[PDB]
C-alpha cells in the first residue's frame, strides 16, 4: 500500500463510484428518455465510450492490486488493454467531434441547417469508432507474454512509433482543435446579441478545456518520458510508480465528461431529473 | 325595441337558470357515495407508435378498434395498426397546418382540416392503390378545428369562425350550417346514434345541435375559459367538456346542466382532450401538464395517472370496444395504454 | 408472421419515407409574419418573390424561407398561435404612416407570448417616406401624447423603434429593427442576416454552450 | 342590424326554455345504472388477462 | 381504368430463353407487390414468382427457382419475368397479378390478361375433391377444397383465396382470406371453412358465374393452387 499505488487505487475507486452512476444515468436518459437529436448523438456515443472505460476500470484495479502478473490467459491480455485504449481514444475523438460541431454550428449556420441532420452525426460517430479501432491495432499485435521473473507478467518501432502516434492523435490534434475551436467561438460571441453572453460561454469553454488538459496531460508526459528515461534508475522508477496515477486520471476524465458535456444541456438536466 | 328585446332575453335567461336550479334535487356525488370506488387503475404503455416528427394534434380510432389515424403538423396523417405497431398508410397533406382528423365509421374515408379553412376527405379504398383526396370542402371563413364523420357521405365540421356546418361529401356543399356560438368552436362530438352532436366553443359555452333539424337545442354554460375538448357519454345522454380552466365537467342532456366537476387543487394546466371508457365509469382527461388523469366519472376522483408523455397531450381516444386508450402528445409520440 | 412479413415491409418502407420527408422539411427556415392591417405585409411579401393562411416559400442564399402570412385568420389568436412555435423568427411589420397603438399592443402580446419566450422578432418599420412627409406636415406627438423631444424624422423614428423594442422582457430574445420605404430591395437581406444570427444563437443554445 | 340579432337571440331563448327537464337524481341514477350494468365488459377498470389482451 | 397488359409470349424452342414484360397503368404500380401466375393448357393455376413493393423480397416456386427471375421497373410501370432454360413443361399462359399487402388489403385482386407461351415436400397440399359439377341457373352450388396444413394462423386470419376463371378470361378474385368477399364481386358468393377443410357457397348461380373455381393459400411461399373445380351449365 505505497503512496503511488494507494493514491491510484483511491482515484480509481472514486472515479468508479462517481462515473458508473453518472454514465449509466446519462446513457439511460439519452438513449430512452431523451430524443435522438443531432447534439444528443455525440453525447450518447461519448457516454458509451466512457461507460466502457468505467467497466474496464476493474481490470486496471486488479492489475494495480496484483502489481501486474496477469493470472488470466493470453487472449485476456490481448483484449483488455486494447479495449481500454479504444475506449480512451473514442472518448477523446468524440470530444474533438463535439468541439468541431460547436464551431461548425456557429461559423457556418447556413450549411448546418441544410446539410446537418441525425444521419451526418451518426456517420461521423461511426467513422470515429472505426478510426479508434484502427489506431488500436499496434497495441493488439505488438503485445507479448514474457515471464521474466517468478510470476508471468504481460507487457511489451515496436514502442517509439506507437508512442509518437498515440501522443499525436490523442493530445496534439485533439487539444489544438478544442482550444482553437473554443477560442474562435468565444471570439465570434463578441459581435452582437452575444456581448451580454461571452461571460458564461468563456467559463464553459475554459473549464472544459482545463479538465481535458489536466486529465490527459500527465499520462502522455510520462508515456513519452518513459522512452527517454531508461529503467533500473529512480528516473524511471518514479515514472513507473506514477503511471498508475496517470492511468487513474485518464479514467477520471471519462467520469468527468458527463458532468461537463451532457449535464450542461439544461433540457437534458430536466429530463434526467424527471427520470430520476 | 332593442331594449325590450334585451330585457326579454335577460328574463328568459333568468327563467332558464331558475328551471335548471329547480331541476337539481341531489348532485351526482350524493348518489354515487355508496358505491365502491374503482381503486387505483394501473395503466401501462403496451405499444408506442413512433412515426411522427412534429407535434401530434389529433388522432382517431377505427370502428374496428384496431386502426388509428394520427395527424401532426409534419404534414402527414399516418394510419396505424395498434395491435402490430405497423403503419398501413401515410397520407401527405396539402396544408401542413392540421388541427383535426377523423376516421370514417366504415373505414373508407379519412377527413382532415386545419388552418387552411378546408376539410380534406381522403379515399383509403381506392382502386388505384394510393390515397387520393375525394373532396376538399371549402366553405369556412376560419380554421377548421374539428371534423367528425356521420357516415361515408356526410360529415359535420367545427370551424374557428364561430360556425359548425354539416356537409355532403358527394357534392361538397353545406347541407346545413349551425350558428349561434359567440367564439371559436374548438371541439365537437357526435352522439352514438349520430342524430345530434354537441360542440364546445371558446366562449366557455357548449351547445347541443341536431344535424337533421339544423338548430341548436340546448346550451350548457358552466366553464370559465375556452372549452378545448368535448366527448359524449356512451349512453348518449351525457357528455363531458374539458376547458382551459384546468377543469372538466359532466353535463347531463336531460337534466340540462352540470352533474360533477373534475378538478384537483394541484392541477392548473388546461384540458386538451376528454374521453370516456366503454362503460362510462372512467373519464380519461388529457392535460397540458404532460399527464392524462383517469377520473372516476362517478366518484370524481383521480383513479390513476397516465404518465410518460414529455409534452402536452393533444389528443386521447378510447377504442370502441374499450380495450385500449391511445394518447398523442406534442413530442410526436402516440402511446397505447391498457 | 406469414404474410404480415409483407405488411412489415410496407410499414418500414413508409417509415423510411417519413424519415426522408422529415429530413427534407427540416432544412426550411420557417418565419411567421404578423403586423396590423394594411401595414405593408403584402408589399414586403410581394417584393420578396412569390385565404386563411398564405405561405410564401422562397430561397435566398441557400436558405429556404417558409414565410407564413397568417393575417387572413380573423379569429382568436390564442387558439392557433401555439402551432407556430419552433419558428425561427417572427417578422413584424409596422405602418409608420398610419394605427400605432394597436400595433404596440399586438407586439406586446406576441413578444411576451408563452410559446415565443425564445423566438426573436425581426421588426420592420415600412413607409419611412410617408412617415417623413407626415412629420413635415403633422407632429409625431399626435400618436404619443407623452412624447417630448425634437420633431425630426430621425428622432421620431428612433423613439418609435425604442417604444417597440422596449416591449420585450425575456433576455433570450432580441428584436431586430429596420427602416423600410417599400421602394427598396433591402427587405430580404435584412431578414436573411437576422435569421442567420437567430440560427447561430439557437444552435448555441441547443448545444448548451450559450 | 342589431334588431335581427336580438330577435334571433330571443327566439332561440324562447325555444330552448320550452324543453322538458328530468330531475337530476334520475339522470345520475341512470348514469350509475349504465356504469354498473356494463362494468363487466369494460376492459379498462377491470384489467384483462394477457391471454385475452390483444396488447400483451 | 386499371389495366395490366403484358406481352412477350410465343413459340419458343426448348432450351431457349424469353422475357415477359407486364405493362401496368391506371394504378400506383410502385406500392403494389406483383406476382406471376401461370396456367397450363389442360391444368390449373400454379404460382410462379413474386416481387414485393420496393423490390425487397422475391420468391420462386420449386420448379422455378434459379431458372426464372422477377424484376420490376417502377418508373416505367413494368414487371419483367426473365426465363432461362425453358423446358417442355414450362408451356403455360402467364398472368400478371397485383397483390398490395397491408391490414385489410385485398391481394390478388386484379389479374392481367396473360401471354400464352407455347414451348416446343413441406409445401401445403391443397386438393379439391371434385373436378367438375353439373349445375343449373337458379341453383345453389358449393365448392370444397381441403388443405394439408392448418391455414388458420395464430392471429385469427386463415389465408385461403378463391378465384374464378371464366371461359376465355383471366381469374378474378372472389373471396380473400376465406371469408371476405372481394370488391365488385356479387354478394351471392360466400366462403367459409375451419382451418383445414374449406368450402365456397354460391347462391342463385347465374349463367355468368359458370367457370372453373380455384382455391389458393397464402400462408407461405411457395403458394399452392387447387386442382380447380369447373362448374358447367
Amino acid at each position: 500500500n505505497e503512496p503511488p499505488v494507494i493514491l491510484s487505487m483511491v482515484i480509481l475507486s472514486l472515479t468508479f463510484l462517481l462515473g458508473l452512476p453518472g454514465n449509466g444515468l446519462v446513457l439511460w436518459v439519452a438513449g430512452l428518455k431523451m430524443q435522438r437529436t443531432v447534439n444528443t448523438i455525440w453525447f450518447l456515443h461519448l457516454t458509451l465510450a466512457d461507460l466502457l472505460c468505467c467497466l474496464s476500470l476493474p481490470f486496471s484495479l486488479a492489475h494495480l492490486a496484483l502489481q501486474g502478473q496477469w493470472p488470466y490467459g493470453r487472449f485476456l491480455c490481448k483484449l483488455i488493454p486494447s479495449i481500454i485504449v479504444l475506449n480512451m481514444f473514442a472518448s477523446v475523438f468524440l470530444l474533438t467531434a463535439i468541439s468541431l460541431d460547436r464551431c461548425l454550428v456557429v461559423f457556418k449556420p447556413i450549411w448546418c441547417q441544410n446539410h446537418r441532420n441525425v444521419g451526418m452525426a451518426c456517420s461521423i460517430c461511426g467513422c470515429i469508432w472505426v478510426v479508434a479501432f484502427v489506431m488500436c491495432i499496434p497495441v493488439f499485435v505488438y503485445r507479448e507474454i514474457f515471464t521474466t521473473d517468478n510470476h508471468n507478467r504481460c507487457g511489451y518501432t515496436p514502442l517509439v512509433a506507437i508512442t509518437i502516434t498515440r501522443l499525436v492523435v490523442g493530445f496534439l490534434l485533439p487539444s489544438v482543435i478544442m482550444i482553437a475551436c473554443y477560442s474562435f467561438i468565444v471570439f465570434r460571441m463578441q459581435r452582437g446579441r452575444f456581448a451580454k453572453s461571452q461571460s458564461k460561454t468563456f467559463r464553459v469553454a475554459v473549464v472544459v478545456v482545463a479538465v481535458f488538459l489536466v486529465c490527459w496531460t500527465p499520462y502522455h508526459i510520462f508515456g513519452v518520458l518513459s522512452l527517454l528515461t531508461d529503467p533500473e534508475t529512480p528516473l524511471g522508477k518514479t515514472l513507473m510508480s506514477w503511471d498508475h496515477v496517470c492511468i487513474a486520471l485518464a479514467s477520471a476524465n471519462s467520469c468527468f465528461n458527463p458532468f461537463l458535456y451532457a449535464l450542461l444541456g439544461k433540457d437534458f438536466r430536466k429530463k434526467a431529473r424527471q427520470s430520476i | 325595441e332593442l331594449d325590450q328585446l334585451r330585457q326579454e332575453a335577460e328574463q328568459l335567461k333568468n327563467q332558464i337558470r331558475d328551471a335548471r336550479k329547480a331541476c337539481a334535487d341531489a348532485t351526482l356525488s350524493q348518489i354515487t357515495n355508496n358505491i365502491d370506488p374503482v381503486g387505483r387503475i394501473q395503466m401501462r404503455t403496451r405499444r408506442t407508435l413512433r412515426g411522427h416528427l412534429a407535434k401530434i394534434y389529433a388522432m382517431h380510432w377505427g370502428t374496428d378498434s384496431r386502426l388509428l389515424v394520427s395527424a401532426s403538423q409534419d404534414g402527414k396523417l399516418i394510419i396505424w395498426d395498434s395491435y402490430t405497431t405497423n403503419k398501413v398508410h401515410a397520407i401527405p397533406l396539402r396544408s401542413s397546418w392540421v388541427m383535426t382528423c377523423a376516421y370514417a365509421p366504415s373505414g373508407n374515408y379519412v377527413a382532415c382540416g386545419g388552418l387552411d379553412n378546408i376539410c380534406s376527405i381522403y379515399n383509403l379504398k381506392t382502386r388505384e392503390g394510393n390515397v387520393r383526396v375525394s373532396r376538399e370542402l371549402a366553405g369556412h371563413t376560419g380554421y377548421l378545428s374539428c371534423c367528425r364523420f356521420l357516415d361515408d357521405n356526410q360529415i359535420v365540421t367545427s370551424s374557428g369562425d364561430t360556425t359548425c356546418a354539416l356537409w355532403d361529401i358527394e357534392t361538397g356543399q353545406q347541407t346545413t350550417t349551425f350558428t349561434g356560438h359567440t367564439g371559436d368552436v374548438m371541439s365537437l362530438s357526435l352522439a352514438p346514434d349520430t342524430r345530434l352532436f354537441v360542440s364546445g366553443a371558446c366562449d366557455a359555452s357548449a351547445k347541443l345541435w341536431d344535424v337533421r333539424e339544423g338548430m341548436c337545442r340546448q346550451t350548457f354554460t358552466g366553464h370559465e375559459s375556452d372549452i378545448n375538448a368535448i366527448c359524449f357519454f356512451p349512453n348518449g345522454n351525457a357528455f363531458a367538456t374539458g376547458s382551459d380552466d384546468a377543469t372538466c365537467r359532466l353535463f347531463d342532456l336531460r337534466a340540462d346542466q352540470e352533474l360533477m366537476t373534475y378538478s384537483h387543487d394541484n392541477i392548473i394546466c388546461g384540458i386538451t382532450s376528454v374521453s370516456f371508457s366503454k362503460s362510462g365509469r372512467l373519464l380519461l382527461a388529457g392535460y397540458d401538464d404532460f399527464n392524462c388523469n383517469v377520473w372516476d366519472a362517478l366518484k370524481a376522483d383521480r383513479a390513476g395517472v397516465l404518465a410518460g408523455h414529455d409534452n402536452r397531450v393533444s389528443c386521447l381516444g378510447v377504442t370502441d370496444d374499450g380495450m385500449a386508450v391511445a394518447t398523442g402528445s406534442w413530442d410526436s409520440f402516440l402511446k397505447i395504454w391498457n | 408472421s406469414a404474410e404480415e412479413r409483407a405488411a412489415l415491409e410496407r410499414s418500414k418502407a413508409i417509415e423510411k419515407n417519413l424519415k426522408e420527408d422529415g429530413i427534407s422539411a427540416a432544412k426550411d427556415v420557417k418565419l411567421l409574419l404578423l403586423g396590423a392591417d394594411n401595414s405593408g405585409k403584402s408589399t414586403i411579401v410581394k417584393q420578396m418573390k412569390i385565404t386563411g393562411i398564405v405561405e410564401t416559400h422562397f430561397t435566398f442564399k441557400n436558405l429556404h424561407f417558409r414565410l407564413f402570412d397568417v393575417g387572413g385568420q380573423r379569429s382568436e389568436r390564442k387558439k392557433w398561435i401555439h402551432c407556430f412555435e419552433d419558428v425561427t423568427a417572427i417578422i413584424f411589420c409596422v405602418d409608420l404612416s398610419d394605427r400605432m397603438h394597436e400595433s404596440l399592443m399586438l407586439f406586446d402580446s406576441i413578444c411576451n407570448n408563452k410559446f415565443f419566450i425564445d423566438t426573436s422578432i425581426i421588426l420592420f418599420l415600412n413607409k419611412k417616406d410617408l412617415f417623413g412627409e407626415k412629420i413635415k406636415k403633422s407632429p409625431l406627438t399626435i400618436c404619443f401624447p407623452e412624447y417630448t423631444g425634437p420633431n425630426t424624422y430621425e428622432d421620431a423614428a428612433a423613439y418609435i423603434q425604442a417604444q417597440f423594442e422596449s416591449k420585450n422582457r425575456s433576455p433570450n430574445k432580441e428584436i431586430y429593427c429596420h427602416m423600410t420605404c417599400a421602394t427598396d430591395t433591402n427587405n430580404a437581406q435584412v431578414i436573411f442576416d437576422a435569421v442567420t444570427d437567430i440560427i447561430i444563437a439557437n444552435n448555441l443554445r441547443g448545444c448548451g454552450l450559450y | 342590424a342589431s334588431i335581427a340579432q336580438a330577435r334571433k337571440l330571443v327566439e332561440q331563448l324562447k325555444m330552448e326554455a320550452n324543453i322538458d327537464r328530468i330531475k337530476v337524481s334520475k339522470a345520475a341514477a341512470d348514469l350509475m345504472a349504465y356504469c354498473e350494468a356494463h362494468a363487466k365488459e369494460d376492459p379498462l377498470l377491470t384489467p384483462v388477462p394477457a391471454s385475452e389482451n390483444p396488447f400483451r | 381504368d386499371v389495366q395490366l397488359v403484358e406481352s412477350g409470349g410465343g413459340l419458343v424452342q426448348p432450351g431457349g430463353s424469353r422475357k415477359l414484360s407486364c405493362s401496368a397503368s391506371g394504378f400506383a404500380f410502385s406500392s403494389f407487390g406483383m406476382h406471376w401466375v401461370r396456367q397450363a393448357p389442360e391444368k390449373g393455376l400454379e404460382w410462379v414468382a413474386y416481387i414485393s413493393s420496393g423490390s425487397g423480397t422475391i420468391y420462386y416456386a420449386d420448379t422455378v427457382k434459379g431458372r426464372f427471375t422477377i424484376s420490376r421497373d417502377d418508373p416505367k410501370n413494368t414487371l419483367f419475368l426473365q426465363m432461362t432454360s425453358l423446358r417442355s413443361e414450362d408451356t403455360a399462359m402467364y398472368y400478371c397479378v397485383r397483390s398490395i399487402y397491408y391490414y385489410g388489403s385485398s391481394p390478388f385482386d386484379f389479374w392481367g390478361q396473360g401471354t400464352t407461351l407455347t414451348v416446343s415436400g413441406s409445401d401445403i397440399v391443397m386438393t379439391q375433391a371434385t373436378s367438375s359439377v353439373p349445375v343449373t341457373p337458379g341453383e345453389s352450388v358449393s365448392i370444397s377444397c381441403r388443405s394439408s396444413k392448418s391455414l388458420l394462423h395464430s392471429n385469427g386470419n386463415t389465408y385461403l383465396y378463391w378465384f374464378l376463371q371464366r371461359p376465355g378470361q383471366s381469374p378474378q378474385l372472389l373471396i380473400y382470406r376465406m371469408s371476405n368477399l372481394a370488391s365488385g364481386v356479387p354478394d351471392r358468393f360466400s366462403g367459409s371453412g375451419s382451418g383445414t377443410a374449406f368450402t365456397l357457397t354460391i347462391s342463385r348461380l347465374e349463367a355468368e358465374d359458370v367457370g372453373v373455381y380455384y382455391c389458393m393459400q397464402h400462408l407461405e411461399y411457395p403458394l399452392t393452387f387447387g386442382a380447380g373445380t369447373k362448374l358447367e351449365l
